[PDB]
């Protein structure tokens, strides 16, 4: 497979001061392949499968 | 209209069985499951096998 290049971002990550250094929030846009369990309607209309 | 049938999260009283793979939260945390078809779940649930 060809490898990912992309963008890393350590933004909002600001220095808690006494304690243990800790990670909050990762979050990456790449994902599985997901083949299809189930669907549902959502109460603002967005008819959305998992 | 039923709103929806809600649930409190007070934690129950935690009956100590001898056996050794039954690990079970007091307090707000859930484990995290999959199964056979890789669908995520959470439960309080304590008693574990292999």
């Amino acid at each position: 497979a060809t490898a990912a290049t992309f963008s890393l971002s350590f933004l909002n990550s600001m220095q808690q001061n006494t304690g243990a250094n800790n990670i909050v929030a990762t979050n990456q846009n790449g994902y599985k392949p997901g083949d299809l369990v189930s669907y549902q309607i959502n109460n603002d209309g967005t008819v959305v499968g998992n | 209209k039923v709103a929806g049938i809600t649930q409190d999260f007070t934690d129950g009283t935690t009956t100590n069985t001898g056996r050794g793979l039954d690990v079970a939260i007091s307090q707000n945390g859930f484990f995290r499951l999959v199964d056979s078809n890789g669908s995520v779940f959470y439960s309080r649930n304590g008693q574990f096998k292999l």
